[PDB]
C-alpha cells in the first residue's frame, strides 16, 4: 500500500458493524487502530496521533466517514509495509554486521529502549533467528516474518 | 517373432548367432592377440612355439618371442552378433577389445563384462516419450529390454524387491567419459517403470501425464550439467566436478526422488583457459539460446572472441546443442518448483562471468589508481550486479593481499591483472552453484513410498593439460578411492554377497592394490595441504606440500610418479597419481594466490547484500556466503570463518568427503567401468590404443577372474517358471526352490534349450544369452489360457470401472422392489414410532 | 434384457416377496439366478405379547379394515386386499407382506401371532449392510434421499406418491432411515399422517 | 462350444442386466466387449470393434434384440475354458510355496505375452495391493472373485 | 488476528437484537414454549 484501493472502503464498511455492539456503527477507540490494522496501516501511538486517530481505549471515536482522512494520512507516510527503520533500526552493539547482534542485547534493549512491550514478544524476536553458541542471534529475519503477515492484504 | 527384439528404440539387435551350446567349442587357439609397442592390441599367428615360448608375429610387423599367458587366445562367436558378453571368461586387454568393436557392428552400445560391465559411451538418445517405452522398462524379456543400462537397472529393481535388501550401482570413469550421460538412461529405467489409472471407457492410452517425481529426477541432471559441465576434445560433455546422486524407488519401481548433493566445483575453468578447453555449457547456451528478453537485460552477444575465459565453439557431439539445451534446463527449473524470480537474478550474476573476460593490464589512471580507459566492457558486468563501472574496475586490477595478517600488494603486469580479472568470476560462480544445488535438495526429499535406494556416485573429470587446477587435484583425490571400492567390490563385497546367497563359486581373493595409502576418514586426508591451512599468509611452502604427499598417498599407491622439485624458488614441479588415465605435467605455481584470492571474500560478498533483504536469501542465510564476522584468521567462506579469510572450501569438503565415501563404501556392488572408446565420441569409431591403455590400469585380469561368473541379471525364479509357462508334470516344480540344476528342468518340460542358469530360492540369477528371445517366441506359442487370463482382466477392469454399472445395479433393484411401496413398507400393522417423530 | 423385457420380468419376476399387484406391477427383474429373493424377503420369528402395553390401542386403529365383523372371522382374502389401499398408509401392493403378517384372519385373540408376524413379515431382520449400500458406490449408507432420487432419475418407474409421502413421514435420525433400519424397521422407527 | 440353446439365452439376458443400470433396458456400445467375454466366446479387441462396439465412451444404446443376431454368429468357434487350467496355471509362480503372487509379478508375465496387456490392466491387476511394499495375492481368492464377477447379484 | 472473532461477530449482533424484541413480544404472546421438565401432560 501507498494508496487508499477501493476494496479498503468496502472491507470498512463490513467491519463498521462489528465495532459497534448492536449491529450498527461507531468505530470504538481502541477498535480504530484494529480497524487500521486490518487494512494494512500499522502506526505507532505518536504517528496516531498526527493523523488524528486512535489505536487505543479512551481516545476520539469516530464514524465511518472520519476514519477516511485519518486512514489516507497513513498512507502518504510510513507504516503500510515499507522499509526503513525496523530491520534497519535494529544492532549497535556489533560493528561487524553478519546480519547477527547479541542475545542479550535483543532482548532487553526493547525494553530499555523503544515504546516497550512484553517480554514475550522480546523473546519472539530471538525466536524466529538462528542460533548458535558463538553467541550471533540473527534481527533481520524476524522482521520478514511480519513481511510473510498473517494476511499481507487486507484482513478478514 | 523370429528370435530378435522388435526395434522401436534404437540399437536393438538382429541377430545371427545365439548364444546356446554350439559356440562351445570354439575357443581359441590358431590365432591369437599380440601387443602392439604403439598402444593397442592386434591380431597374430603363431609360427613356431618353442614350448612355453612362442613366435607371435604382429602387423606392427614385428616377429616377438613372447611367453605364454600374454597371448589370449581369440574370442569364440559367443561375442558375434549375440546379446551376450555376460559370459566373459576371457584375459587382459584384447579380450574385451575384439568383443565391443564386434558390439558396435552388433548395433548396440553399453553391454555386460560380468557383474562388473564396460560402458562405452558415445551418447545417443532412444526416445522415451512413446507409450511403447512405458510398457517396455515396466518390464519385458533381457532382449526386447536391451544389455544397454536398462536391463542393469531392471535386475537391480528385480533383485531388491525379491529379497529386500539394498543394492547400489556405482559408476567409475575418466576423462573420455562423461559419467552423467550414461546415468540418465539407468533414470530413463526407472522413470518409465510406471502405469496410470484404468479409462472409464475402457481406454488404454494414458500415461506421459505421471508423475513429477520422476520428471524431477531426470531433470536436475540437465540442471546440475549446465552448471558443472563444461567439455573437452577428448571428452565432448566433461563433468568436472563431483556429484553425488541417491535415487529412491517404489513399491512398483517408481521413482519418488533423489537426494542430490554436490562435492566441489571448478575455479579454474574460468579464470584462464588451456587451448581445447571450452569454459561451462551454460555460458554459450545462454548465449546462443537467449530469447530477446534476457538478451536486453543481460546484454548478451553470441559472438564469441570478444571475451577471454569464453572462446572455443561448438565441439561435435551427437545430439547436444547450446540453444535446445537452454530451453531444457529452463524447463528443468520451472519442474523443481524453482522460483521464477530467482532464475534471473541467477542469470544476472551467471552472464558477467562471460563479460569480465578480456580485461587485461589496466594501469590508466582516472582518479590516480590503476582502473582502465574502458566502458562498455564493464558495464555490462556493472548493471548485473549493481554496482558501477568504477567499483568494478578498480578492484580488479590487484588483491589485497593478507602479508602476516594485514594488507599488502605486489606488483602485477598484464597476465597477473588478466588472472585477477578471472578470480572474480570463479568466486561467483562457485558460490552460487553452492548454494544452488542445496536449495533445490529440500524439494527432492518427498518420498511417501518404499524407503529402498540405489546411490549412484559421479566424481569426475581429471584432464591432462600442463596447467590443471588445485580444485581438480582434491577431485582427483577421490579418485583414486573409486578405484579402491573397485577393489574392494571386485575382490570382497562381490564373493560376500555370493556366499551370502549360497551360489556356487570357488571363494579365491586375488592380490591388487591400486591405491591403499589413503583413508576414507577426514583426519589424515585435513593433515593435508599447507596449500590450504596456511595459504592465505605467505608461510605457504610448496616443498612441505610434496613431502605430506609422499606419506599420506605413497607408499601403497602404484601408478603415482613421483615429484622431482625444481630447487628454486616456488616450483614447476610435477607428480602424477594413480587413475585409469594417464600421466598429467603439472604446474603447482598459482594454486598459492588461489587461496589468497585474486579476488577476495569482501567484494564478492557486496553484491551478495540487498536491500529488501529477499536478495539475501537467495546467496546465503545470514552467517557466511555474504555477510562476514570481520577479522583476519582461518579457513573457509565466506565470511565464516572469519571475515576474508580468503576461501579453503576444500578443507570442509575433508569433512564431508568422509560422509560420502564410507556409506557407500559399504554397499552391494553393479558396477559400470566407463572405458573411452573413443575421442570424437561417435558410433562406430572406436579406438584400440586408448581402451588397451585404461583397462592395464584398471586390473582387467583379476577383474574377469571373479567375475567369470558374472551374473548382472538377477530376478525372481517364479517370474521366469511362470513367463515360460509350464501345462505338463510328472514330477516338475511349481515349488519356490533351488535352480542348481533344477532350471534345466522348468525349461526342458515343453520345448526349449538351455544354456545359462545358476542357483537361487531367493533371488534367481542369469546371464545374457539363451532367455530373452525363447521368451518372445512364448507369445507366438502361448494362445489359450494365458490369453484368456488377460481376455479375463478386460472384462475385470471394465465390469468395475465403468463407475456405473458395476455392483450400483443389484442395489438399485432392490433399492426399487421398496420404493414402488415405500408409503406401506416403512411402516406396518402396528405402527410403534411414539418415540421421535416431527408431529407425533 | 431388452427394453420390452424389463416390463415383462416385472409382472413375470415376481419372486416372493415380490409377488404383489404393484403400482404398474411390482420390482424390477432380479437377474436370472434367483439369489436375491433373500432381499426380497426377509423373515425372522419373535412372538410379542398382546395387551401388555398401551400403545395396544393401534390394533383398534387397523382393526376395521381387517374385520368388518363386530368379533372378526371374515373372509381371507380381506386383509390381502382392502389393508393394501389405505392400512399402514395408501397404494396397493401389500399383498404378500398381508399374507406373512397374518396366518389367516387377524382379530383380537389372533393378535399375538400378528405382532409377532410384524417381526416375520417382508424384509424385517436378517440386517445386513450390503443391500442398499451397493448403490453410491459403496460410499457410506443409502438412507432415504438417494432412494428418492433414483426413482426420478434410473431403474423402474413406479407412483411418485408414496415417496414424497415417506420422505415427509420420516422420523428423522439425521442421516435418514439407513438399510439397517429399512431392515429392522419393525424395532423403532415407523411413519405418520393418514391410516391406518 | 455350444449352438443356440435356452442356457446361453439365459447367460446373456443375466450379463445384460448386470451391464443397464437405468432400469430402461438399454446397454451401451462398449458392453458388448464384456457381455461377449462373460458369455465365454473369449473375443478378442478386434471382435469387439468388428461388431460396431468401442474401447471408449459409448456411441450409441444397444437393446437385446440388436445384440443376439450378432451373438449367434459369435458362438461360431469358442471355448468355453475349463476352471482348473486357470490355477494350475498360475500355481507356477510362489512366493511362499503356497501359490502367492507379487501384484506388478503378476502383471509383468501377462504384459510381455499374448496380444499384450495394456497400461490400464497392468494398473488393475495391481489395483488390489496398489502403492505400499508390493503386495502379495493369492490364486485361489484371485482367479474366483475374477470368474464369479463382483456382485452378479447376492442374496446379502 | 483476533478480529477474525469479531468478523463473525458482526452477522451474530443482528440475532441477538431482534431476539430482545421477541424477549418480551413472546409474554405477550405466551404458548410458544413448553419443553421436558416435570410440567407437561
Amino acid at each position: 500500500m501507498a494508496d487508499l484501493k477501493a476494496a479498503e472502503v468496502e472491507k470498512a464498511r463490513e467491519h463498521f458493524e462489528i465495532y459497534d455492539w448492536e449491529g450498527e456503527g461507531k468505530i470504538d477507540a481502541r477498535d480504530l487502530g484494529d480497524l487500521l490494522r486490518s487494512l494494512d496501516c500499522k502506526p505507532t501511538l505518536a504517528m496516531v496521533k498526527k493523523n488524528g486517530g486512535s489505536d487505543k481505549r479512551g481516545e476520539k471515536k469516530l464514524t465511518l466517514e472520519e476514519f477516511l482522512p485519518i486512514f489516507s494520512q497513513i498512507k502518504k507516510e510510513k507504516e503500510v509495509g515499507t522499509l526503513e527503520d525496523f530491520m534497519e533500526g535494529l544492532k549497535v552493539y556489533d560493528k561487524a554486521e553478519n546480519g547477527t547482534m547479541l542475545a542479550a542485547e535483543l532482548a532487553h534493549v526493547l525494553l530499555s529502549l523503544g515504546e516497550r512491550l512484553t517480554d514475550i514478544e522480546c523473546e519472539e524476536i530471538m525466536r524466529v533467528c538462528d542460533e548458535d553458541d558463538d553467541g550471533f542471534l540473527k534481527y533481520e529475519p524476524f522482521v520478514k516474518t511480519i513481511i510473510a503477515g498473517p494476511f499481507p492484504d487486507e484482513g478478514k | 517373432m523370429a528370435e530378435d527384439p522388435d526395434p522401436t528404440e534404437y540399437l536393438y539387435i538382429s541377430m545371427e548367432q545365439k548364444r546356446k551350446d554350439q559356440t562351445k567349442p570354439y575357443d581359441g587357439k590358431k590365432m591369437v592377440w599380440v601387443a602392439d609397442e604403439k598402444e593397442g592390441y592386434l591380431l597374430g599367428l603363431i609360427k613356431s612355439t618353442q614350448g612355453d615360448i612362442c613366435t607371435v608375429d604382429i602387423e606392427g610387423q614385428e616377429s616377438r618371442q613372447v611367453k605364454k599367458d600374454l597371448l589370449q587366445q581369440v574370442n569364440p562367436p559367443k561375442y558375434e552378433k549375440c546379446e551376450d558378453m555376460s559370459n566373459l571368461t576371457y584375459l587382459n586387454d584384447a579380450s574385451v577389445l575384439h568383443n565391443l568393436k564386434q558390439r558396435y557392428y552388433a548395433n548396440l552400445i553399453y553391454t555386460y563384462s560380468g557383474l562388473f560391465c564396460v560402458a562405452i559411451n558415445p551418447y545417443k538418445r532412444f526416445p522415451i516419450y512413446t507409450n511403447r517405452t512405458v510398457q517396455i522398462y515396466k518390464g519385458r524379456r533381457r532382449t526386447e529390454v536391451p544389455p544397454h543400462l536398462f536391463a542393469i537397472s531392471d535386475g537391480a529393481y528385480s533383485a531388491m524387491l525379491a529379497n529386500r535388501e539394498n543394492q547400489s550401482m556405482l559408476i567409475t570413469g575418466e576423462s573420455g567419459a562423461g559419467k552423467t550421460e550414461n546415468t540418465k538412461k539407468v533414470i530413463a529405467y526407472y522413470a518409465n517403470v510406471g502405469a496410470a489409472t484404468p479409462k472409464p471407457g475402457k481406454e488404454a492410452p494414458t500415461k506421459e501425464k505421471k508423475a513429477t517425481l520422476e520428471d524431477q529426477v531426470v531433470q536436475t541432471n540437465p540442471v546440475l550439467e549446465a552448471f558443472g559441465n563444461a567439455k573437452t576434445v577428448r571428452n565432448d560433455n566433461s563433468s568436472r566436478f563431483g556429484k553425488f546422486i541417491r535415487i529412491h524407488f517404489g513399491p512398483m519401481g517408481k521413482l519418488a526422488g533423489a537426494d542430490i548433493e554436490t562435492y566441489l566445483l571448478e575455479k579454474a575453468r574460468v579464470i584462464s583457459q588451456q587451448t581445447l578447453e571450452r569454459s561451462y555449457h551454460i555460458f554459450y547456451q545462454l548465449m546462443s539460446g537467449g530469447i530477446e528478453n534476457l538478451k536486453a537485460d543481460l546484454l548478451l552477444s553470441d559472438d564469441i572472441y570478444d571475451y577471454h575465459f569464453v572462446s572455443q565453439g561448438k565441439i561435435e557431439i551427437p545430439g547436444v546443442d547450446d540453444a535446445e539445451e537452454l530451453r531444457l534446463t529452463d524447463t528443468a527449473f520451472d519442474i523443481l518448483g524453482f522460483s521464477h524470480e530467482y532464475k534471473t537474478d541467477v542469470y544476472k550474476i551467471t552472464a558477467s562471468c562471460m563479460h569480465l573476460g578480456e580485461m587485461k593490464f589496466k594501469q590508466r589512471p582516472r582518479e590516480e589508481q590503476a582502473e582502465a580507459d574502458g566502458t562498455e566492457e564493464g558495464e555490462r558486468v556493472a548493471h548485473l550486479l549493481g554496482v558501477n563501472a568504477a567499483d568494478l574496475y578498480k578492484n580488479l586490477v590487484k588483491p589485497k593481499i593478507k602479508v602476516g595478517n594485514e594488507m599488502v600488494t605486489q606488483g602485477r603486469n598484464a597476465t597477473q591483472v588478466s588472472y585477477s580479472v578471472g578470480g572474480l568470476a570463479k568466486a561467483m560462480f562457485d558460490r552460487t552453484f553452492k548454494w544452488l544445488v542445496k536449495r533445490l535438495n529440500e524439494t527432492l526429499d518427498t518420498k511417501q513410498k518404499r524407503q529402498y535406494f540405489i546411490g549412484v556416485l559421479d566424481i569426475a573429470g581429471f584432464e591432462i593439460f600442463d596447467y590443471n587446477g588445485f580444485e581438480q587435484l582434491c577431485i582427483n583425490f577421490t579418485n583414486e578411492k573409486l578405484q579402491q571400492f573397485f577393489n574392494h567390490h571386485m575382490f570382497v563385497l562381490e564373493q560376500e554377497e555370493y556366499k551370502r546367497e549360497g551360489i556356487d563359486w570357488v571363494f579365491i581373493d586375488f592380490g591388487l592394490d591400486l591405491a591403499a595409502c589413503i583413508e576414507l576418514i577426514e583426519k589424515p586426508m585435513g593433515i593435508l595441504s599447507i596449500l590450504e591451512e596456511e595459504s592465505m599468509f605467505p608461510k605457504a611452502t610448496d616443498k612441505s606440500f610434496q613431502d605430506k604427499l609422499n606419506a599420506n598417498h605413497l607408499g601403497k599407491s602404484p601408478n603415482f610418479v613421483k615429484p622431482k622439485p625444481p630447487k628454486p624458488g616456488q616450483q614447476e614441479a610435477h607428480f602424477s597419481i594413480a587413475h585409469y588415465a594417464g600421466t598429467v605435467p603439472y604446474n603447482i605455481t598459482g594454486w598459492l594466490e588461489k587461496n589468497k584470492d585474486p579476488v577476495n571474500d569482501t567484494v564478492v560478498d557486496q553484491f551478495k547484500k540487498g536491500s529488501n533483504k529477499l536478495v539475501q536469501e537467495i546467496f546465503e542465510d545470514h552467517p557466511g556466503l555474504g555477510a562476514e564476522e570481520k577479522g583476519g584468521g582461518g579457513k573457509g567462506g565466506g565470511g565464516r570463518k572469519k571475515g576474508a579469510s580468503f576461501q579453503t572450501v576444500s578443507a570442509l569438503y575433508r569433512e564431508q568427503l568422509n560422509r560420502l565415501m564410507a556409506s557407500l563404501h559399504s554397499t552391494q556392488p553393479h558396477f559400470v567401468r566407463c572405458i573411452i572408446p573413443n575421442e570424437l565420441k561417435q558410433p562406430g569409431v572406436i579406438d584400440s590404443g586408448l581402451v588397451m591403455h585404461q583397462l592395464t590400469c584398471n586390473g582387467v585380469l583379476e577383474g574377469i577372474r571373479i567375475c567369470r561368473k558374472g551374473f548382472p541379471n538377477r530376478m525372481v525364479y517364479p517370474d521366469f517358471k511362470q513367463r515360460y509357462t509350464i501345462l505338463a508334470a510328472s514330477a516338475v516344480p511349481k515349488g519356490f526352490v533351488d535352480a542348481k540344476k533344477v532350471t534345466e528342468a522348468v525349461l526342458g518340460a515343453i520345448q526349449l534349450d538351455a544354456n545359462d542358469y545358476r542357483l537361487g530360492n531367493t533371488k534367481v540369477f542369469f546371464r545374457a544369452g539363451v532367455l530373452g528371445r525363447l521368451e518372445e517366441m512364448r507369445d507366438d506359442r502361448l494362445g489359450k489360457i494365458v490369453t484368456w487370463l488377460q481376455a479375463w482382466i478386460r472384462w475385470y477392469l471394465s465390469k468395475k470401472e465403468f463407475k456405473k454399472l458395476q455392483e450400483q445395479r443389484v442395489a438399485l433393484l432392490v433399492i426399487q422392489r421398496n420404493l414402488r411401496k415405500f408409503l406401506t413398507l416403512r411402516n406396518w400393522l402396528w405402527y410403534k414410532l411414539y418415540i421421535k417423530v416431527k408431529p407425533l | 434384457m431388452g427394453d420390452e423385457e424389463k416390463k415383462e420380468k416385472k409382472k413375470k419376476s415376481k419372486k416372493k416377496s415380490e409377488e404383489e399387484g404393484g403400482d404398474a406391477a411390482p420390482a424390477p427383474p432380479p437377474p436370472k439366478p434367483p439369489s436375491q429373493k433373500r432381499r426380497a424377503q426377509r423373515s425372522g420369528s419373535n412372538v410379542f405379547a398382546m395387551f401388555t402395553q398401551h400403545q395396544v390401542q393401534e390394533f383398534k386403529e387397523a382393526f376395521q379394515l381387517i374385520d368388518q365383523d363386530k368379533d372378526g372371522f371374515i373372509s381371507k382374502n380381506d386383509i390381502r386386499a382392502t389393508f393394501d389401499s389405505l392400512g399402514r398408509l395408501c397404494t396397493e401392493q401389500e399383498l404378500d407382506s398381508m399374507v406373512a403378517e397374518a396366518p389367516g384372519p387377524i382379530n383380537f385373540t389372533m393378535f399375538l401371532t400378528i405382532f409377532g408376524d410384524r417381526i416375520a413379515g417382508t424384509d424385517e431382520e436378517d440386517v445386513i449392510v450390503n443391500a442398499f449400500n451397493l448403490f453410491d458406490e459403496g460410499e457410506g449408507k443409502c438412507k432415504e434421499e438417494t432412494l428418492k432420487r433414483s426413482l426420478t432419475t434410473w431403474g423402474e418407474k413406479f407412483s411418485q406418491d408414496e415417496v414424497e409421502e415417506a420422505l415427509s413421514e420420516a422420523p428423522i435420525d439425521g442421516n435418514g432411515l439407513i438399510d439397517i433400519k429399512k431392515f429392522a424397521q419393525i424395532l423403532t422407527k415407523g411413519a405418520e399422517e393418514e391410516g391406518a
